């Protein structure tokens, strides 16, 4: 039909630049931010790839939730999220955001990112390499890639 | 009971409560409030969507690791149906659109979809059906929503004789219609009003109330098979509601009268927008609708939940619509309107 | 550390450099602006793995 | 021994003098730092061209747990629960009973790889080389869940990897 | 020993003393939390809890452990006073999301094995 | 030669002895014990009232400069009277040497604040009362440093839970993160790892 | 004196554990009223209220009746 193959081919364009304009957040914590670090070093870098980092929550597309989760921070990151418009994109990295990490059983840590915000990609590692989440960030791009959302507009 | 379905825990996040319930139009307002209290409770929720993932989002955090499963389906498919009701005792209806669509319609989201459910449910023996209706569904109404409200009770109840049919009056809350609606009027001048406003009497009921009720329906052993009604515990005309609903969002009220043709006319012009519509003419229906009295059907009390009312949680939603000058005003700040008992 | 004679130790204090520093940022930070509030933490050069523990 | 790093003086004769006033008035170590910028910018970027050019790993990379078998095909693990008690983040979980066979057999083997610090004292304290932390670092998912391993995924693993796996343990089994 | 040596205030007559200029210090600052962190709660619902939380101590009979309290009462006043907290800790001071525990043994009973 | 034994360095311990016996006879009103540990340690245990003093004499003394305050820490035994060990670690640049001193204190006894000595003593304290429960009398600031806002119990004391009592959640019916009680999905599991057998005969006590 | 005193009446009557019917000038709050130290406590910080000065502590105590709270108002104008 005209308007599916419209709708379809919008969908691709809009997921196109979402796709390949990725703007996280300047955001890390412990230590598994170092690899983010070394993902923007020259080795791996993600600038080439469309990955730009951003300091304003308002002007970033993903949040990239690297190392602890504390109860002291919980809402703080919750409250950047909030901030962040969208749509916005969660990848959480290493054992403590993913699950508890090597701080599962304590008073002071949240276990799991997910508690708090909805996660889109789970790298797993302590820390995951640059090189494993330079892979979570092409799953995520492809994740993007199967968004449908004038598709589902349309025959809604 | 089969030994997984016994309850377990202190009723936490990580406990079990021996509930399976298959929430259907979760990705919604009382839906998301409904899969928020299951999944605190600690309950096995699915959540069948037609709509894109992403947009279901924000149900991945309400339960614990498992708790939550995703599965797509579509409303004119009873195969989707019997796979997302296949493996769960309850079973929860909240679909429902105030606009109709091109391909789905008052009958469609109210008739057809409910009858499906129910009719599927009875087949994989689901044990409990919760199904939502309106409190002014009425057969003969005026608007094509509650007339379609009705005539899918009436089969819902036809489809699944132990069915929990429940009738909220108005739901009002942060992610609501109501109180938006009728705070967003500022953008077009003055208030328009039929008949100013004064032939309406309505009794909002709260979204956490309602949402209380619904979970401690599937609880109470000897609510199997009956119709409750969830209002509010004041009653107000419209005009002392919409007046309470200006005063407490710091706006200038300016009502006026607009005949009931000319209201109707609006509305379908507002109704053409393929998107989300602002209003349509049922919506004008409903809301010059007075909200009925039953006094025979059970409620909230009887239920064990009190009616929470408006003028305490008038604030969480209207704040938004404040301005930087009255954003911190108190809740005290504004008299409760004038209520109609 | 203290070990009362068990596999397990009894009692781990971990002496950061970096706490100390950190609780000394306010002196060093006496007549200066947001700029060399942010040398200033630069220089200190605090992880707050070590200092939070 | 010790240093200065800071405590020299210039001298104060007049060629001194004019080659710091010309210093700050032409701009020299500025335009030092720009002929450094473009030297860089001259040379060639060391960014490798990632998924189609990987970084280099070494045999005692650890990465994806496994569990390994005898070449006969029997389960190496004989649930001796040593990686479970000296496992640091309590990440795996062993349950063991006797198999039709008489056989020391685990019927419950997980490692939470939420919870996992991939620190490989597992793969130290198996007596029988079958808990392994495999060269697989791209295991990332969309879901919680699945980063909760059981063991049919570790056996799974380990025989998707099983020669990879061996030739690393062939390669770095003397420094053992 | 039976010289316990006093934090402060002595006998029980100055620690009752420091612990009414808490509850004065902690009343006229209800308000003000109320404005600042934009709660939904009323000035009169704050209070309740201040009086609240101010009464599930009052079997305490010993002047070191009230002086204790009212000192720990004073860190948490002036942790709200300078906004240091959010709007998290406030209403965790009222157990919003908790569901109603049940305290009959018949309720017990059916609920678990919890004494 | 015992390639896998560490070695003995007399000439330390004479010297650190010594110094014990001078500090011992320079301050008889505070200083219960002085030890020295085979390993080259001194340990100096005073009354709680004597910190000031102690703490400034070593401070200021020509024959002892510990000038640097390297730790400050607490150690909870709950089967002694006084639980709490408030344990204080000076570093001597000048002499090139460390030092040692502990007081003892309980739940309810002050113990007076040694931020007049040396200026790290603020956090340093500020941590031993958020973690223990310690409360020091003249603290400029004395607050919580590392626990949450509005955390309840101090952490590091022996009786009180590894994972606590309450855990933090986003909960979307309020629009916040909320506190609720502890409930893990896999409990901890405790190993009881010592051996039956004694495995240092030196440290044998009388079985009383 | 006599706009004190019904400043001070107008002041007790708002209190919700105040008793109206049985209020009067020489109800002593502890007994007359039932009361305890806090609520003389919130009694003395809304008459503070009223009249915007400060009550000290130990002033704040002598301070039982309505009659004793008017007394001092007076005493200090
Ligand atoms: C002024 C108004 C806005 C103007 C917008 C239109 C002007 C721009 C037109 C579109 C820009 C180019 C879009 C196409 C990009 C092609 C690049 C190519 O590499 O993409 C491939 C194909 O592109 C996308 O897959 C298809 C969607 C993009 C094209 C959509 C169809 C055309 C839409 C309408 C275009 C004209 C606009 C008309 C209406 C305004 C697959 O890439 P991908 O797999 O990801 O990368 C994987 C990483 N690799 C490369 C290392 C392997
Ligand atoms: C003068 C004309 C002003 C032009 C309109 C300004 C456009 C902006 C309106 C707007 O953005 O809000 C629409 C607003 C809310 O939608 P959103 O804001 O998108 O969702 C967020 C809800 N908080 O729509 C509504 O719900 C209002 C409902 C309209 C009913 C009343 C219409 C009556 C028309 C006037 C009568 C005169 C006819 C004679
Ligand atoms: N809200 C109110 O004031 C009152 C509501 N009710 C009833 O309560 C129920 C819940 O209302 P509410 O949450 O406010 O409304 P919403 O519009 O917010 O939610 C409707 C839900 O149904 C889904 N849905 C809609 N159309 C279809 C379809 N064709 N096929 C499948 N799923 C569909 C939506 O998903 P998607 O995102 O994909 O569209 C969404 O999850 C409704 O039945 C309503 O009639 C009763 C009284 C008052
Ligand atoms: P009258 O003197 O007869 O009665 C006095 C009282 C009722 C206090 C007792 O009879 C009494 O004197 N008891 C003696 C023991 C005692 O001192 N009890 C009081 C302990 S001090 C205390 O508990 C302080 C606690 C800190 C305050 C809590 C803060 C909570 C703030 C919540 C704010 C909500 C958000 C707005
Ligand atoms: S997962 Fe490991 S590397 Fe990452 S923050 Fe936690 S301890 Fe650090
Ligand atoms: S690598 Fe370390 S933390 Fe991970 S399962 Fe093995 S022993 Fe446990
Ligand atoms: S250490 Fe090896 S043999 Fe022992 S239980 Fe673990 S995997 Fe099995």
């Amino acid at each position: 039909s005209r308007g599916e193959y419209v709708v379809a081919k919008l969908d691709d364009l809009v997921n196109w630049a979402r796709r390949s304009s990725l703007w996280p957040m300047t955001f890390g914590l412990a230590c598994c931010a170092v690899e983010m670090m070394h993902m923007a070093a020259p080795r791996y870098d993600m600038d080439r790839f469309g990955v730009v980092f951003r300091a304003s929550p308002r002007q970033s597309d993903v949040m990239i939730v690297a190392g602890t989760l504390t109860n002291k921070m919980a809402p703080a990151l919750r409250k950047v999220y909030d901030q962040m418009p969208e749509p916005r994109y969660v990848v959480s990295m290493g054992s403590c955001a993913n699950g508890g990490g090597y701080y599962h059983y304590s008073y002071s840590v949240v276990r799991g990112c997910d508690r708090i915000v909805p996660v889109d990609i789970y790298v797993p590692g302590c820390p995951p390499t640059a090189e494993a989440l330079l892979y979570g960030i092409l799953q995520l791009q492809r994740k993007i890639k199967r968004e449908k959302r004038l598709r589902i507009w349309y025959r809604r | 009971l089969h030994h997984a379905l016994i309850p377990h825990g202190k009723g936490g996040r990580s406990s079990v409560s021996g509930i399976v319930a298959t929430v259907f139009g979760a990705t919604g307002f009382l839906g998301r409030y409904v899969v928020n209290h299951l999944g605190r409770m600690g309950s096995q929720v699915i959540v069948p969507y037609r709509c894109e993932p992403y947009d279901t989002m924000h149900l991945r955090p309400m339960g614990d690791l498992g708790q939550i499963i995703f599965m797509e389906w579509n409303g004119k498919d009873k195969d989707s149906i019997r796979k997302v009701v296949e493996h769960s005792n309850v079973v929860i209806n909240l679909v429902g659109r105030e606009w109709e669509t091109k391909n789905f319609d008052f009958e469609d989201v109210f008739v057809k979809i409910p009858h499906a459910i129910a009719q599927v449910s009875k087949e994989a023996g689901v044990e409990k059906l919760i199904h939502i209706s309106h409190l002014n569904a009425d057969i003969k109404s005026p608007s094509r929503y509650l007339r379609s409200k009705a005539v899918g009770e009436k089969e819902v109840r036809a489809a699944f004789p132990e069915a929990t049919i429940i009738k909220p009056s108005d739901i009002f809350g942060r992610e609501d219609r109501f109180l938006n609606y009728f705070a967003s009027m500022r953008w077009f001048g003055g208030v328009p009003l039929i008949s100013l406003g004064k032939e309406t009497v309505k009794q909002p009921v709260y979204i956490v109330d309602v949402s209380k009720g619904i979970i401690n329906a599937i609880k109470d052993p000897d609510a199997k098979g009956k119709t409750f009604a969830f209002v509010g515990p004041n009653r107000y005309l419209l005009f002392d509601l919409v007046q309470y609903i200006f005063a407490v969002a710091y706006r200038p009220f300016l009502p006026y009268p607009l005949p009931h043709f000319a209201y109707r006319w609006v509305g379908r012009l507002f109704e053409v927008s393929p998107f989300e519509p602002w209003t349509t003419r049922d919506k004008v229906e409903r809301v010059h609708m007075s909200d009925m009295t039953l006094p025979h059907l059970p409620g909230l009390e009887d239920l064990g939940i009190q009616a929470t009312p408006l003028e305490l949680k008038a604030i969480e939603v209207l704040r938004r619509h404040r301005t930087y000058r009255w954003l911190t005003s108190e809740m005290e700040d504004v008299k409760p309107a004038k209520t109609v008992n | 550390l203290v070990s009362d004679g068990s596999s397990r130790p009894y009692r781990c204090k971990i002496k950061a450099p970096g706490f100390a520093h950190l609780a000394g940022l306010d002196k060093m930070s006496k007549g200066h602006m947001l700029a060399d509030v942010v040398a200033i933490i630069g220089t200190q050069d605090i992880v707050f793995g070590e200092v939070d523990r | 021994t010790y240093k200065f790093v800071n405590m020299r003086e210039p001298s104060m004769d007049m060629k001194s003098v004019t080659d710091r006033a010309a210093q700050t008035l032409l701009w020299t170590e500025l335009v030092r730092g720009l002929g450094m910028t473009l030297s860089y910018l001259f040379r060639e970027p060391a960014t490798i061209n990632y998924p189609f050019e990987k970084g280099p790993l070494s045999p005692r990379f650890r990465g994806e747990h496994a569990l390994r078998r005898y070449p006969s095909g029997e389960e190496r693990c004989i649930a001796c629960k040593l990686c479970e008690a000296v496992c640091p983040a309590q990440a795996i979980t062993i349950e063991a009973e006797p198999r039709a066979d008489g056989s020391r057999r685990t019927t419950r083997y997980d490692i939470d790889m939420t919870k996992c610090i991939y620190c490989g004292f597992c793969q130290e304290a198996c007596p029988v080389d079958a808990i392994v932390e495999g060269p697989n670092f791209e295991f990332s998912t969309e879901t919680h869940e699945e980063l909760l391993y059981n063991k049919e995924k570790l056996l799974n693993n380990g025989d998707k990897w099983e020669a990879e796996i061996a030739a690393n343990i062939q390669a770095d089994y003397l420094y053992r | 020993g039976t010289s316990v040596k006093p934090i402060f205030s002595r006998d029980m007559n100055e620690a009752k003393r420091r612990v009414r200029e808490l509850y004065r210090a902690w009343y006229r600052e209800v308000p003000n939390t109320v404005h600042l962190f934009q709660l939904d709660i009323s000035v009169k619902q704050g209070r309740d809890k201040v009086r609240e939380m101010f009464m599930k101590n009052a079997h305490v009979t010993d002047p070191r452990v009230v002086d204790l309290l009212v000192i720990k009462g004073k860190m948490e006043l002036e942790e709200t006073i300078n906004v240091w907290k959010q709007r998290t800790h406030i209403m965790r001071f009222f157990h919003e999301t908790e569901a109603p525990r049940p305290t009959d043994f018949l309720s017990k009973f059916y609920v678990g094995h919890d004494p | 030669t015992r390639p896998t034994i560490r070695p003995r360095n007399d000439v330390v311990h004479k010297q650190l002895s010594a110094f014990g016996q001078y500090v011992a006879e320079i301050l008889p009103k505070y200083v219960q014990q002085v030890q020295v540990s085979c390993f080259n340690e001194l340990e100096i245990f005073i009354h709680p009232d004597g910190v000031i003093p102690v703490l400034t004499f070593l401070r200021d003394h020509t024959n002892a400069q510990f000038k640097s305050l390297a730790d400050l820490t607490a150690v909870d035994v709950p089967t002694r009277q006084n639980r709490f060990e408030i344990v204080y670690n000076l570093l001597s640049l000048r002499f090139n040497s460390r030092i040692r001193v502990k007081t003892y204190t309980d739940e309810l006894t002050p113990i007076e604040s040694s931020v007049t000595v040396y200026k790290a003593a603020n956090w340093y304290e500020r941590e031993i009362w958020d973690m223990f429960g310690v409360f020091f009398a003249n603290h400029p600031d004395l607050r919580r440093i590392l626990t949450d806002y509005g955390f309840e119990g101090h952490p590091f004391r022996k009786d009180f839970p590894l994972s606590g009592y309450v855990e933090l959640r986003y909960d979307d019916e309020v629009k916040r993160v909320v506190a609720e009680p502890v409930e893990l999905a896999q409990e901890f599991r405790k190993f009881d790892l010592n051996s039956p057998w004694e495995a240092f005969p030196a440290y044998r006590q009388p079985p009383e | 004196l006599e706009a004190i005193k019904d400043r001070v009446l107008y002041v007790l009557k708002l209190y919700d554990k105040i008793d109206p019917e049985k209020l009067s000038v020489n109800s002593h709050f502890m007994k007359d009223l039932g009361l305890d130290s806090l609520d003389q406590v919130e009694i003395i910080m809304a008459m503070e209220d009223e009249f915007g000065f400060e009550i000290p502590d130990i002033d704040a105590e002598k301070l039982m009746c309505p009659q004793e709270i008017v007394d001092y108002i007076a005493d200090k104008k």
